[PDB]
């Protein structure tokens, strides 16, 4: 257990390198998208752009305004930076490759989804302002509402797995995987996720333009930058489950001796990118949605189509005695 | 005439009715088809 | 001694929820935490006894205790909100009109 | 397969009718082409009928309900004592939805919902009346009572309501939470929750030196929330606020239905398990407190609902006597008093429900009624004389059985209470036929006369009051029965 | 070409993600001296205290 | 095994005290909306859907059409009781 | 799932067939088991077509009224029949039919 | 066929272990018997390994922790 | 030791929920009561229970009493009350239910006090059982829907109820 | 454990215990009868006399020291 | 009565539990070694 400390390091501090050039790849592809160039002038092709936002944003004078609420106030942005963090633990990047080999690791990932809500409603409320209770309490309402999608999703996967340990998941897709039978299920489950993370076209914290201030006004300096990261890092977690559960996580496309010469983290990081990219490109490509419009979807589009694919695929399996 | 009523309400709300046909295939699977198939298991 | 703690933990949390009943007689949405806390301590009684007896009755219930303690929950809430939109308050002296 | 089921039809039935009454009231309630219609007489009518088909079901089919009964033992137990309790059951649920009607009509009570959670309870009060195991019943006992708290708050912009529903829940939820530790004692001392095996494990030895004390708080935390079920004093007070509060069809309902399940809960549970002295002791000294305590309270009221509600605590005190004396008497007669006051409880509450349309709230609001309704003045003095004990109507039986129980199990300390309580109540209970016969008030309150189902109900349960002792034998024999079948 | 700029942040989030899994993988395999096994369970823990005896003892 | 939750633990603190350096070293240099309570409500319901779903989906091999069907009763009636939700407007948020 | 039709109650006639199936219950319906299901069904039918009448929709609550009674009336002719084959009510007629069968 | 692979090979080596732990047990309780009926020594009225259960069935002997085997 | 933090931190926080006097933060501290429960049931090795205790308690039934408190706006004249008047009553009561339940056991459950001699080589292994083992997950979903199937039932009974009088009590449709 | 399933998807400890007193009980009309085994089942359950003699034995031992 | 627990109403389990002695959840775990 002496070790077990520089293996959480190993996990964590290349997590913080890796959610601070997201930050910048979202800035390098918008900007190609838009026939600009994007940050290239601090560092070589702007390659310290992040250490310099980061220094900059350490360097700030924290405010602290005169709230009854002092110490949730501060204590919000950690419990959200906290939880983004905590879900890597159990997350498999190729075979033996993970902190910890959860047997219920599925429903610890969906319990984590649930603990994410508490930063973002803590945070609107101890700010004492109502325009960032509101705009909280919206959040909230979003991310709860689609995380019922989402478990029905995780439910569809454990049906055909059989098993909530996470490299079973993976391992259950050597014959095919199950993002091709179950496309639209990933389509469903990559749009849950956008709206789970706040992201566009269901970003409501980003429209202050519409008169819509986020859960996040108020926050200076440092407890501004953990929101940021800890939303960033969920992104990357959320490309990692698209990856782990329908593009067989760091197996190869085809069980061939010339694609299992590259080893399955590479796989693996390949297929988190792909998806990190279209997460920008979304963001590129179209406007957002309104709060009434976002629930709508959620409760009358992505609960009912969530449920129907649950009974289809184990009434399918249940049929032809397929099942795990 | 409760033929294009049907229509209709494929064209407004086209989620509830593949929502219905997905989870209707999967409910209808396991009632019909598989006891035709332990059946013919059986002889 | 490990069946004695882990039923003292349980009976700890079921007299809080007892004391919490008996010091908030101003304080009606505390009085009803405090039977959540009760009922929580109960489902842990059924888990603890589950594993203590190699027996599964224990954790089927602690299932539908569960069931059970959201739907109350909800309910709960519902007729709160309903008090207090028609009183505009939640202070114990607005609800004391049926008496004798 | 497909026979096994044969068991659970009524409830089968029951059950979905239930959600085609909640779909059909729900898509056209909604209609704006119908220009979204009351439904709750027609959601009212419908699940009357429902009810009457789900007891032709339970009754013509005695024997298929314990079909399978290997299969479904660890589920429930159906016998011929559960048969008849639903049977009862199923009975007072259709009275007191036909009583519904023009409360729905003429206060524009307009929400079907009230019969689906009518029906919900229903449902979950005939899974509580075949428990047959502690996860079960408290299954059972929770569906009833949320579908309570629910209609309790049921006209909810009135202060009374709110005020009615809180305290429902929050007595309610404490109550079942009590009950719930108690469970968890008896399964960590026993390790079994069926009453089958609770039977075993405690037939022979009930406190022989070496005690468990795990199963004795058990019972007496099982016991505690069973008192607050039957509101036996010390644990009533949440009884009088909520019947006055709640909305008068939901108090007629409350007033006998549950009564009826958690009596056939008690019965299976402890008269079939085994702890003995102390349960019964419990249920003496608290028959002793409600018998007093509600005839005090009730001399102390001024209105007909509380007066109504006190009453109905005294007389579950005088119930329970027979079940501390624990012999087949004293069951035979617990459920005699029960059957025959739900009748003269259905009876009091279909006149207050045909009094409401005048909204009667007050006892000296009754002044002159003999003039302006003479028939309906006789119909009200018959019930209070009932209520009194007075022979020969159907409420003498009941005390009858007090003094031959107090006389028979040796305690003359309850006779001497029995009789001051039951001239007290006398007392009360002639000082409102004094009211309707006797004064001569300035203002009079003129009624309007009531519909037909309250009628028709009204004639039927006064015939019964009047002229139940010539002919007593078929509830005799059929208690006696069921008072059997709990062992054999 | 200019669009491989882009693809520069990109590699780095890949790299760390490399880094994330096999550092762990070298640093526990060091340790004990063997990979860590996926699907550890009561048999394989009751085989290694076992085999705990059944080597020091020898 | 619970062996697995220790490194869950330890990187817990870990987490806890890389926050807490973050968060330190700047400082060295009247209005109810019965829509949300709805939504609570609905989202409770889901998740004890969603509970009740991950004990069926790893023992539906041993279940077999019993366990299958007795969770299709269960889900009709949980959505019977979603589309009154639906028919009662608490779904729209306009 | 292990299963036992056996009841508590032993059937006082003759066990024409101890667990019948679904079809054979059904095509066991007599004459008395159709006037119980029409029977039910049109007085379910009236019910629902009466109580229709005062919020304006007779012609949907006759249909609702309609599908209770035919659960209603449906569960009840196939509990008789049922029994009668089972041999817990009186089955003249089944015991005629098997003896030359 | 997999999981069915790796559980027939648990299978056939199943006896053996079995026989090792049980050789061991024997000793260790032999051990033990030793000790009490030195320490209970001049106690009147013991029974060195009494067998508490009336019908002598044999039952592992009782630790006193809810769950050992899961950590 | 591990038992006695655990306890030891969920008396705090449950003594906090019951003696704070912002609503809000009592909600916040029955958040870490649930934590810490789901602690104690992992040292149990029930892992279902522990994290269906954190998705349900915390993530589901905590929400909803958050979102109605803090929209509440309770004000804090309106629920405070001094309780130094209630320390006797509720110490009888307190002490009257810790010396007949703290002790409830003790008669029935009789603690195995610590020798000075590993006991541990007295644990009999048998290793049938664990060829192929079962998760806490699967152990009960083998019971939930076949031998028990019928308290399900009556349990989604009991959610349809919630829902239904969710609605009934507090919708005002615009 | 009288039901049978235990925790770990095998019989439950005690089923064996509850078996034998429930099957004597069926037929012995004296509850007496079965009371050698009514107590087995119960010491099953609780380890209560098992217990009690082992903290005997260490209460000698601290006794002789 | 004398010996209500006697009675064949009372001994449910002790003929229905024999029924599913076989069933995967309940087994003494040697069953599977053998069969
Ligand atoms: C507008 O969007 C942006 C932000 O502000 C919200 C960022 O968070 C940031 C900057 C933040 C980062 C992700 C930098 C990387 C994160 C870290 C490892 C720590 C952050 C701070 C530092 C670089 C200095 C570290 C100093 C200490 C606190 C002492 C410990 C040694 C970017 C890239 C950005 O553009």
């Amino acid at each position: 257990y002496i070790a077990v400390p520089a293996e959480i390091l190993g996990i964590i501090l290349p997590l913080l390198l890796g959610v601070a050039f997201l930050v910048l790849a979202e800035r390098k592809v918008m900007a190609f998208v838009q026939r600009r160039k994007g940050p290239d002038v601090v560092g070589s092709f702007g390659l310290l752009q992040p250490l310099a936002d980061g220094l900059k944003l350490i360097l700030k004078e924290p405010i602290s305004p005169s709230s009854a609420n002092f110490f949730l106030f501060r204590m919000a942005p950690v419990a959200t930076f906290m939880l983004s963090l905590v879900a890597w633990a159990v997350v498999p990047f190729d075979y033996g490759m993970v902190l910890s080999d959860l047997n219920i690791g599925l429903l610890y990932l969906f319990a984590i989804s649930s603990l994410g809500v508490y930063g973002i409603i803590i945070a609107g409320r101890s700010s004492n302002s109502k325009y960032a209770f509101l705009g909280a309490l919206r959040s909230a309402a979003q991310m709860v509402s689609y995380e019922v999608s989402i478990g029905l999703i995780l439910i569809t996967v454990l049906i055909c797995v059989g098993s909530c340990n996470l490299s079973e998941i993976v391992m259950a897709q050597k014959q095919i995987w199950f993002g091709i039978p179950l496309f639209p299920v990933l389509v469903m489950f990559f749009i849950s996720c956008l709206a789970e993370t706040n992201r566009a076209p269901f970003d409501l914290p980003e429209a202050e333009a519409e008169l819509v201030a986020g859960y996040n006004v108020e926050y200076s300096s440092m407890g501004f930058a953990l929101f940021f990261l800890g939303e960033y890092a969920n992104m990357i977690l959320m490309s990692g489950l698209c990856t782990l559960f329908f593009l067989g996580g760091w197996l190869p496309i085809l069980d061939l001796p010339i694609f299992k010469k590259i080893p399955g983290s590479i796989w693996f990081s390949i297929k988190v990118l792909f998806f990190l990219f279209l997460y920008i490109w979304v963001r590129a490509a179209f406007p957002r949605y309104r709060y009434d419009q976002l629930m709508g979807l959620g409760w009358k589009v992505f609960l009912p189509l969530s449920l129907a694919w649950v009974v289809s695929v184990s009434g399918l399996l249940v049929t032809f005695q397929w099942l795990p | 005439p409760v033929m294009e009523k049907l229509r209709m309400f494929v064209a407004q709300e086209p989620v509830v009715a593949a929502s219905c046909l997905i989870g209707g295939v999967g409910l209808f699977l396991p009632a019909v088809v598989r006891p035709i198939l332990d059946s013919l298991e059986a002889s | 001694m490990d069946l004695i703690k882990y039923f003292t933990f349980s009976m700890i949390i079921f007299i809080l929820g007892i004391w919490g009943i008996l010091l908030n007689r101003r304080n009606i949405l505390i009085m009803l935490m405090s039977i959540e806390l009760m009922l929580l301590a109960v489902n842990l009684n059924f888990l603890v006894f589950s594993v203590s007896l190699d027996d599964m009755m224990g954790q089927v219930f602690a299932l539908l205790v569960l069931t059970v303690a959201a739907a109350e929950s909800a309910i709960g809430l519902a007729i709160f909100v309903i008090t207090f939109r028609v009183r505009g308050t939640i202070a114990v002296e607005f609800i004391n009109s049926i008496q004798g | 397969m497909f026979n096994l089921f044969l068991a659970v039809f009524p409830e089968i039935f029951i059950i979905n009718a239930t959600f085609i009454l909640l779909i059909h009231g729900v898509v056209f309630s909604t209609s704006k082409k119908y220009d979204y219609p009351p439904l709750a007489s027609n959601v009212g009518w419908l699940g009357l009928l429902s009810v009457l088909i789900t007891l032709l079901l339970l009754a013509a089919g005695a024997p298929l309900l314990t079909i399978a009964h290997l299969f479904w033992n660890n589920l429930f137990r159906r016998d011929n004592f559960t048969y008849f309790c639903q049977i009862f059951l199923l009975l007072s649920t259709a009275g007191t939805i036909s009583m519904c009607f023009d409360f729905f009509d003429q206060e524009r009570f307009d929400a079907f919902e009230f019969i689906v959670l009518i029906l919900l309870s229903t449902c979950g009060m005939l899974f509580m009346i075949s428990a047959y195991d502690l996860i079960a019943m408290y299954l059972a006992i929770e569906l009833q009572s949320l579908c309570f708290y629910v209609i309790a708050a049921s006209k909810r912009k009135s202060e009374f309501s709110t005020e009615a529903g809180l305290k429902y829940l929050i007595l309610g939820a404490f109550s079942s939470g009590i009950l719930l530790f108690g469970c968890s004692m008896i399964y960590g001392s026993t390790g079994a929750t069926h009453f089958d095996q609770l039977a075993k494990i405690l037939t022979g030895y009930e406190i022989t030196g070496a005690r468990s004390s795990g199963i004795f708080m058990g019972i007496l935390f099982i016991a505690v929330g069973f008192l607050f079920k039957i509101t036996a004093v010390p644990f009533h007070m949440w009884a009088p606020d909520i019947y006055e509060g709640s909305p008068t069809p939901v108090t007629a309902f409350l007033s006998i239905a549950p009564k009826i399940s958690i009596f056939a809960n008690i019965l299976r549970v402890f008269i079939y398990g085994s702890y003995g002295a102390t349960l019964q002791q419990i249920f003496f000294f608290c028959s002793i407190a409600s018998m007093i305590l509600g005839a005090l309270a009730a001399m102390a009221q001024t209105k007909v609902k509380r007066l109504l509600a006190y009453s109905s605590i005294g007389h579950v005190g005088y119930i329970c006597i027979g079940f501390s004396c624990g012999t087949i008497e004293g069951i035979q007669s617990l459920l005699i008093g029960i059957f025959i006051y739900a009748l003269m409880t259905m009876d009091a509450f279909a006149i207050v429900l045909a009094l409401r349309q005048t909204r009667v709230k007050y006892i000296a609001d009754l002044g002159a009624l003999a003039k302006t309704n003479p028939i309906l003045a006789i119909t009200f003095s018959i019930t209070m004389f009932s209520y009194a004990g007075i022979p020969p109507l159907a409420g003498f039986c009941s005390k009858f059985y007090l003094f031959f129980a107090a006389l028979g199990c040796g305690a003359y300390f309850l006779a001497l209470v029995g009789v001051v309580t039951s001239v007290i109540g006398c007392f009360y209970y002639i000082r409102l036929v004094k009211r309707m016969f006797f004064d001569t008030p300035r203002t009079w309150i003129l009624y309007e006369p009531m519909d037909r189902n309250k009628s028709l109900l009204l004639a039927m349960t006064s015939f019964f009051i009047t002229l139940f002792l010539l002919y007593p034998s078929p509830l005799f024999s059929v208690t006696h029965q069921m008072a059997l079948s709990l062992y054999l | 070409l200019v669009w491989l700029e882009a693809m520069l942040p990109l590699g780095i989030i890949g790299g760390m993600l490399c880094i994330m899994g096999n550092s762990q993988y070298y640093i526990h395999k060091a340790y004990h001296g063997r990979p860590k096994h996926i699907g550890h369970d009561e048999w394989d823990v009751a085989m290694e205290r076992r085999d705990k005896k059944v080597v020091e003892k020898a | 095994m619970m062996l697995e939750f220790a490194p869950i633990f330890i990187y817990l603190v870990i987490s806890l005290l890389v926050s807490l350096i973050l968060l330190g070293v700047p400082f060295l240099f009247s209005r109810f909306d019965i829509r949300f309570y709805l939504v609570s409500i609905l989202f409770l319901i889901f998740d004890l859907e969603v509970t009740f779903f991950f004990p069926w989906a790893v023992s539906l091999n041993k279940i077999d059409l019993f366990g299958f069907w007795s969770m299709m009763a269960f889900l009709f009636i949980l959505t019977i009781g979603f589309l009154y939700e639906w028919k009662r407007g608490a779904l729209d948020w306009e | 799932m292990n299963t036992d039709i056996t009841a508590l109650e032993k059937a006082q006639y003759p066990v024409v067939d101890r667990n019948p199936a679904f079809t054979k219950v059904v095509g066991n319906f007599s004459t008395l088991d159709y006037l119980r299901f029409s029977t039910i069904t049109g007085i379910s039918v009236t019910v629902g077509y009466l109580s229709g009448i005062k919020p304006g929709i007779k012609g949907p609550s006759m249909v609702t009224g309609g599908l209770i009674g035919l659960m209603g009336g449906f569960m009840y002719a196939y509990q008789n029949s049922a029994g009668r084959l089972m041999g817990f009510f009186p089955n003249d007629g089944e015991v005629a039919s098997y003896q030359k069968r | 066929a997999l999981k069915e692979e790796k559980y027939a090979a648990r299978r056939t080596i199943l006896p053996i272990l079995q026989a090792e732990e049980d050789e061991r047990f024997v000793s260790e309780w032999k051990k033990y018997l030793e000790y009490e009926a030195d320490v209970m020594k001049d106690v009147p009225g013991w029974k060195v390994g009494e067998n508490v259960y009336n019908s002598g069935r044999w039952m592992p002997p009782a630790t006193g922790e809810l769950r050992p085997d899961v950590w | 030791m591990i038992l006695s933090v655990l306890s030891s931190l969920a008396l705090v926080s449950g003594l906090m929920v019951v003696r704070a006097k912002n609503p809000v933060h009592s909600v916040l501290f029955f958040i870490l009561v649930f934590c810490d429960t789901s602690g104690l049931l992992l040292l149990l090795g029930l892992d279902f229970f522990a994290m269906i205790f954190l998705v349900v308690y915390i993530g589901a039934i905590a929400v909803l009493f958050l979102f109605v408190v803090m929209m509440f706006h309770i004000q804090i004249a309106e629920i405070h009350e001094e309780v130094l008047r209630y320390l006797p009553v509720s110490g009888i009561i307190g002490l009257i239910f810790w010396w007949e339940m703290f002790f409830i056991l003790d008669n029935e459950s009789i603690p195995l006090l610590p020798t000075q001699r590993n006991t541990t080589s007295l644990r009999y292994t048998v290793y049938a059982g664990k060829v192929r083992s079962w998760t806490n997950l699967e152990t009960l979903g083998n019971l939930l829907y076949t031998y028990y199937f019928v308290w399900f039932l009556v349990s989604s009974l009991i959610l349809l109820v919630a829902m239904i009088g969710a609605i009934v009590l507090t919708m005002h449709r615009t | 454990m009288a039901s049978g399933w235990g925790i770990t998807g095998n019989k439950g400890r005690c089923y064996d215990f509850w078996m034998d007193f429930s099957e004597c009980m069926s037929h012995c009309r004296e509850p007496k009868d079965c009371t050698l085994l009514r107590e087995d089942y119960l010491e099953c359950l609780h380890h209560s006399k098992e217990f009690q003699r082992r903290n005997r034995i260490y209460k000698e031992e601290q006794r002789k020291l | 009565p004398y010996g209500f627990w006697t009675f064949e109403r009372h001994n449910a389990q002790l003929r229905w539990d024999p029924q599913i002695s076989q069933v995967a959840g309940r087994r003494d775990p040697y069953d599977d070694l053998l069969e």
